[PDB]
């Protein structure tokens, strides 16, 4: 229905307005480097 | 240990020395059979291997009923890990 | 970077010689969990 | 994937010049060479002959990162005395002994086969 | 065509990221203000 | 213009058609596999 | 100011290995030539493997993957042959590559082992190592077949671990540390080395602290690509090339800052 | 082909991505030619006590020098880590398979003795 | 639906597991002598749950048949081997006891994911995400128990050669330093 | 499945060793016999013939698709 | 007679006889095959 | 809480542990190996 379209964790509030999926955003695995400082992240190219 | 990076000094008492006392729901090994803890021993036996304390360390190995023990105590301890963190979540939302 | 960089030149391990005692400390544990042992069982037959 | 080919390790582009020369402004008579597409197989011989002469005053080398294919040797030399010319003479006696040392080699196979 | 690859001033170029770029990394579950930071974009060649 | 596959469990090969009913023609098994390509392949040997 | 002089004493020679003493060098310039046995020695390994049928058990990448670290004879080509990406032949050719050929079918109930015997050369000196049995390519069912040309080419191992022309490089100074390098906790329950000359009273030497590495002791044990002394030659001779293209670059750039 | 990233396994929940993968020149060696396959962190040991990683790898080089393969039943009493030991000794080993590794790099043998040898890693 | 396991059969403070049942077992294919043939003999019998809360249970026979300073002496079954109470994915753990139970159970998990050749006709299925091996091995450090689950025929796994050193910096937390050289051996 | 070409850790060529080591074995040899009588001195490469297992040979079994 | 300290040995053999005999699916096999022999006849007689 | 929350995580911990003793030594060209990863060193080699 529309409020069990509006009432869920997955609904249109929590689910879309308050926590939606965004472009520009990546996701791979962690792996150390000690050789780099603590402010930089080593990207992959194929994600830059 | 001295460090301070990853351990402490009750993992060299375990490792060493010995595992300890194992237990469930802060207490010892309950009598689940009847009057005994498992079928090995004799009914009402309340002393330390029969109840739960391993007296072996991890250099050693356990028998396998200290074996059995210390897998009750350790999944006492990862029915908590997963317990936990549903409720901890959500005392986190509400409070935000 | 630099103290990984002694590191090198230090190494640090763990193994199995870092998890046993000498055998005098052997007998020390098994002569006090012999001692509790014992303990436990005249506590034992105090409390029946 | 993201796998860097192979060739990485010791094939240069266009642009990509083998040595480049910092003059170093903290101290006097200092310069960081920066040798690309090398590894520890180089920089390590030549800081253990830099740290042979005696006029040497500092002669260290590091990778930045074991990923990306170059190393730095600072060298800081007594004044008087150019970094450069501390440079080209450690690769000058490298070649010497290895040179010596390839010939004595060539001597004790000519002994060991032969009796 | 070659023709509309000219730039005047005011142009925007979707570009993509270099060294230097600062994103905002996280984990889930982001527990309080620093499970999410700013780090700057190193490019380093495998894919983590 | 018309594919050879193989037949399965019969291990010869028959011609085929389009839009014909996959069958062999020695014992009628249905399960065809497909001849391994006519062009080049080159594998780096790392 | 300048360069030792260094020493060679070989202890034995075999056809698997070369064993022998480096005397009066510094430790860089010898881990550098270990490292230069392992890696910069060129020899002759196969990189491009074109399947012309494969029917085998093994799919296509498994066998030019078995076919890449066979070992071939090496022993005086690699000196004559260019690298493949530096010539300027119409991208393949004798001057930079050495061509194979397998062309192996089971016509018989037995399994039939597809070896390295049944790589063809066509140069007469570039053959597969293998007194020793030869080294196993894939198994063939009957009615199975594998044809396939391969050629090989000119590389070194930190390009690939194909490239490799030694099976092990033992390296050691000061088998008694006198130099207290590495501190044992319990000297007594360590092993001796080969080298050590302390009789089995004594533990470790005596510390000195005006000593320094020398002395090297080196167990260079070919995989049969080469034979154990031309490793040692060619490592020698790369690694001094190596430096002179260095100083090459170097006098470039010393001409551009003046 | 396993490249960084990629999520090995022990037998004993001692998981662990690959950090980064060096080549057999860099890798340290013992005073034989053997160079590691992996090199695990020390500290994934004394909190997560998984000593018998430790008693996999002194069986393992007992097992791989006597040329058999070894038993690791868990309630056995005829092999403890004292009988592994006694049995590595006579292979001209160290007594709890420390090995001295000399570095990769600089060449300099490293001050402490790593514990070195084989055990079983399975790819995730 | 009762739950049951197998347990020899101790008679006064004896076993019933005599040598002469070894003897015709040991001769398998040969005698037909089989499992049943010694559940026929009165020598082994299933136990269920019920009935193990009204056993007296010897753990392993060179201990609790011998006299000492006496435990109990009333033994009616002798449990096979101890080893059998573990699963088949925690029978694969060499030396588990000498672990903590959460890494076991943490290991259990993960020898489920561990690629390896998962069947011997997979080159005939058409399964969905087939991750197969090129060179498995069998573990070196095996237990006995890997026999019957027939580990060392599909097995998934290489032994390595493991040192475990603080290096570089990057097994830092939990991650391991492989080798270049190796990995392009296959 | 098919015996390794290499020893991971060395490079040994171990790959030529297999057949002689199955011919070793029936021949009433013990594997550690087996494996210094085909002259495999460091570990690494004892490992890599004691703890094979020849899978091909299951692989073989089955009649081949094409054909 | 009796196994005094080849029992290590002895027990193993019993493993193994098990093992050869049942096998690790007994539970699933058997328990189709008794449904599909025996109760699903008992179904049809019980409607 | 009002401290920090990076630290020093356990393999550098350790090594600057053992590294910073009174019974450590360091050769000079250890000691030039590892002032060349300081990015704060002003070039000046200390006295020893
Ligand atoms: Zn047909
Ligand atoms: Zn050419
Ligand atoms: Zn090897």
């Amino acid at each position: 229905s529309l409020k069990q379209r509006l009432k869920g964790k997955e609904g249109r509030v929590r689910g879309n307005l308050m926590g939606k999926r965004v472009d520009f955003s990546a996701r791979t695995v962690i792996t150390p480097d000690p050789n780099l400082s603590i402010d930089q992240v080593g990207v992959p190219r194929s994600i830059a | 240990v001295v460090s301070g990076a990853k351990g402490s000094k009750i993992n060299i008492s375990q490792v060493i020395a010995v595992v300890g006392q194992q237990n469930v729901e802060g207490k010892r090994i309950p009598f689940g059979f009847k009057h005994r803890t498992l079928p090995h021993f004799i009914k009402d036996d309340y002393g330390p291997e029969s109840r739960g304390f391993v007296e072996n360390s991890y250099l050693a190995g356990l028998t396998p009923t200290e074996f059995f023990f210390h897998a009750m105590g350790g999944r006492e301890g990862l029915i908590d890990t997963a317990v936990k963190t549903a409720e901890t979540g959500y005392i986190q939302r509400r409070l935000i | 970077t630099v103290i990984n960089n002694w590191l090198l030149i230090e190494g640090h391990t763990i193994g199995i010689g870092d998890s046993i005692a000498d055998s005098k400390t052997y007998q020390d544990i098994q002569n006090t969990i012999k001692k509790a042992k014992q303990d436990v069982i005249e506590v034992i037959e105090k409390a029946h | 994937m993201n796998a860097p080919p192979a060739f990485e390790s010791f094939l240069l582009f266009e642009g990509e010049k083998k040595i480049t020369i910092n003059k170093d402004t903290k101290v006097p008579n200092a310069c960081l060479f920066t040798i690309n597409k090398e590894d520890h197989t180089l920089g390590n011989i030549i800081k253990s002959q830099l740290l042979k002469d005696p006029q040497v005053l500092f002669a260290g080398y590091k990778v930045p990162h074991p990923l990306e294919h170059k190393i730095i040797i600072r060298v800081q030399t007594t004044p008087d005395y150019s970094p450069q010319e501390a440079f080209t003479n450690a690769i000058t006696d490298l070649i010497s002994e290895l040179s010596l040392l390839e010939e004595r080699f060539r001597v004790a196979i000519k002994d060991k086969q032969e009796g | 065509k070659p023709s509309d690859l000219h730039l005047q001033t005011g142009y925007k170029v979707e570009r993509h990221m270099c060294d230097g770029d600062i994103v905002i990394f996280n984990r889930q579950p982001t527990l309080h203000k620093m499970s999410m930071m700013g780090h700057r974009v190193r490019i380093l060649p495998w894919s983590t | 213009q018309p594919m050879i596959y193989i037949c399965g469990e019969c291990h010869t090969e028959n011609e085929i058609k389009s839009r014909d009913p996959i069958r062999c023609r020695e014992c009628g098994y249905r399960i065809m596999y497909k001849k391994r390509t006519k062009r080049l392949v080159v594998f780096d040997a790392r | 100011p300048y360069a030792n002089q260094p020493t060679v004493r070989i202890t034995e020679l075999t056809d698997e290995n070369v064993k022998f003493i480096i005397e009066n060098t510094d430790l860089a310039v010898a881990n550098s030539i270990r490292r230069v046995f392992i890696a910069e020695v060129p020899i002759i390994a196969i990189d491009w493997v074109q399947i012309d049928a494969n029917s085998s058990v093994l799919h296509d990448e498994f066998i030019a993957h078995r076919l890449g670290l066979i070992p071939l004879t090496s022993d005086d080509i690699v000196d004559k042959l260019q690298y493949s990406r530096d010539c300027t032949c119409e991208e393949f050719c004798p001057e930079c590559s050495v061509e194979f050929t397998l062309d192996v079918r089971c016509n018989e109930d037995q399994t039939r082992h597809v070896t390295s015997r049944d790589l063809i050369s066509n140069s007469p000196r570039v053959i597969p190592v293998t007194e020793q049995d030869d080294i196993l390519i894939v198994k063939l069912r009957k009615g199975q077949e594998l044809r396939l040309r391969a050629y090989a080419k000119k590389g070194f191992g930190k390009e690939h671990a194909k490239w490799n022309p030694t099976a092990g490089v033992a390296f050691e100074y000061d088998p008694d540390n006198a130099l207290r390098h590495t501190v044992y906790p319990k000297p007594e329950e360590w092993p001796k080395s080969e080298y050590s000359e302390l009789d089995e009273d004594e533990s470790q030497a005596p510390y000195d602290p005006n000593g320094k590495p020398e002395r090297f002791y080196y167990n260079v044990e070919s995989c049969g690509s080469l034979r154990p002394e031309t490793i040692v030659l060619s490592a020698l001779s790369g690694l001094k090339k190596k430096l002179s293209d260095l100083q090459t670059q170097l006098s470039h750039e010393i001409q551009s800052d003046v | 082909i396993p490249q960084i990233g990629d999520k090995f396994a022990s037998r004993h929940g001692q998981k662990g991505t690959c950090g980064i993968q060096y080549r057999q020149e860099d890798m340290p060696f013992t005073c034989e030619g053997i160079t590691p396959d992996i090199i695990i962190n020390p500290h994934a040991i004394p909190s997560r006590m998984t000593i018998g990683h430790l008693i996999e790898c002194l069986q393992g080089k007992v097992s791989a020098n006597k040329g058999e393969i070894g038993d690791a039943t868990p309630f056995n009493d005829a092999v403890n880590v004292q009988k592994i030991s006694n049995l590595l000794s006579d292979y001209g080993y160290h007594l709890r398979g420390n090995e001295v590794l000399y570095n990769g790099f600089t060449g300099r043998k490293i001050t402490s003795q790593i514990f070195i040898g084989p055990t079983y890693y399975q790819r995730l | 639906g009762r739950i049951c396991r197998p347990l020899l059969i101790v008679e006064k403070q004896k076993l019933l597991l005599k040598k002469r049942h070894i003897d015709q077992l040991k001769e398998r294919e040969y005698n037909n002598y089989s499992w049943q043939d010694l559940v026929a003999s009165g020598v082994v019998e299933y136990i269920d749950t019920l009935e193990e809360e009204t056993v007296m249970l010897a753990m392993t026979p060179d201990d609790l048949q011998e006299k000492e300073v006496a435990y109990c002496s009333t033994y009616t079954h002798c449990e096979i081997h101890p080893s059998m109470i573990l699963g088949v994915c925690a029978s694969i753990i060499p030396f588990p006891d000498h672990n903590q139970s959460p890494r076991n159970t943490y290991q259990s998990a993960m020898g489920k994911q561990a690629m390896g050749v998962y069947i011997t006709n997979f080159h005939v299925r058409m399964d969905t995400l087939a991750h197969v091996l090129y060179y498995p091995q069998k573990p070196l450090v095996t237990t006995r128990s890997m026999e019957y689950l027939r580990f060392r025929e599909l097995p998934a796994g290489i032994n390595s050669i493991v040192a475990i050193a603080s290096y570089t910096g990057y097994n830092q937390e939990d991650s391991v330093i492989m080798n270049r050289s190796a990995v392009d051996r296959g | 499945m098919i015996i390794p070409v290499r020893c991971f850790t060395c490079g040994k060529i171990v790959g030529n060793k297999w057949e002689a080591y199955l011919g070793l074995l029936q021949a009433e040899y013990t594997e550690g016999d087996a494996l210094d009588a085909l002259g495999l001195k460091r570990y690494c490469c004892r490992r890599m013939l004691l703890a094979h297992v020849d899978l091909i040979e299951k692989l073989l079994n089955y009649a081949p698709l094409e054909k | 007679e009796i196994t005094p300290d080849l029992w290590q040995e002895a027990c193993w053999i019993v493993i193994s006889s098990y093992f050869d005999e049942k096998g690790l699916v007994r539970q699933q096999l058997d328990s189709f095959d008794e449904f599909i022999q025996m109760s699903v006849q008992r179904i049809v007689e019980d409607a | 809480s009002n401290r920090p929350v990076m630290g020093i995580v356990q393999d550098t911990l350790t090594a600057v542990r053992k590294f910073t003793k009174r019974d450590v030594f360091l050769e000079r060209g250890e000691v030039m190996n590892l002032l060349m990863f300081l990015s704060t060193w002003d070039g000046k080699v200390p006295q020893p």
